[PDB]
Order: structure tokens, then sequence, then C-alpha cells
């Protein structure tokens, strides 16, 4: 019902456990070396197996 | 309501997305005690004036 600009997609792919650590605010291996999002970060997170 | 009153203990505690939280109960706080001084002080000067 509500769209946007500009859309931006990262595809990737990571091991299970490194998952919880893509988020806002969240820190570790992921978010504090290779991948990271932003605090203030709006968007949506998609996984699957 | 804020943990502690020093913000950067706040600050060096929680995450930068917790600590918005606690700091937001600092400021509105602390607002109020601003607007509370500046209401008595007009309402004391009408008495002077």
């Amino acid at each position: 019902d509500l769209c946007f600009t500009n859309v931006y997609a990262d595809s990737f792919v990571i091991r299970g456990d490194e998952v919880r650590q893509i988020a806002p605010g969240q820190t570790g291996k992921i978010a504090d070396y290779n991948y990271k999002l932003p605090d203030d970060f709006t968007g949506c997170v998609i996984a699957w197996n | 309501g804020a943990i502690s009153s020093v913000l950067n203990d706040i600050l060096s505690r929680l995450d930068p997305p917790e600590a918005e939280v606690q700091i937001d109960r600092l400021i509105t706080g602390r607002l109020q005690s601003l607007q509370t001084y500046v209401t008595q002080q007009l309402i004391r000067a009408a008495e002077i004036r």
C-alpha cells in the first residue's frame, strides 16, 4: 500500500548464527567487521534456508 | 526515571539504541525543570513589577 522512491537490495549469504548480528544497533563479528547496518536503518531483513 | 543521572554513564553502558531511550527520560525531565523555573520567574516578576 505504501511505496518508496529508490529501493536498494543487498544480496549476500552468511552463516546461521551470524544472522542475528545484522540489525540496527547490533554488534558482532559481522556488524563490527564486514557488513554493518546503521542504527537508524529503515528496511526489511529477509532470510531463508 | 532514567537508570542514572550522569549522561556519559548511560552512553558508556547501554547500546546506542538502548541509551537513547534512557537519555530521553533525562532530557524530558530536565526540560520540565526549566519550564517550572521559568514559569515561577515570570509569576514572581509580575509581583516585582
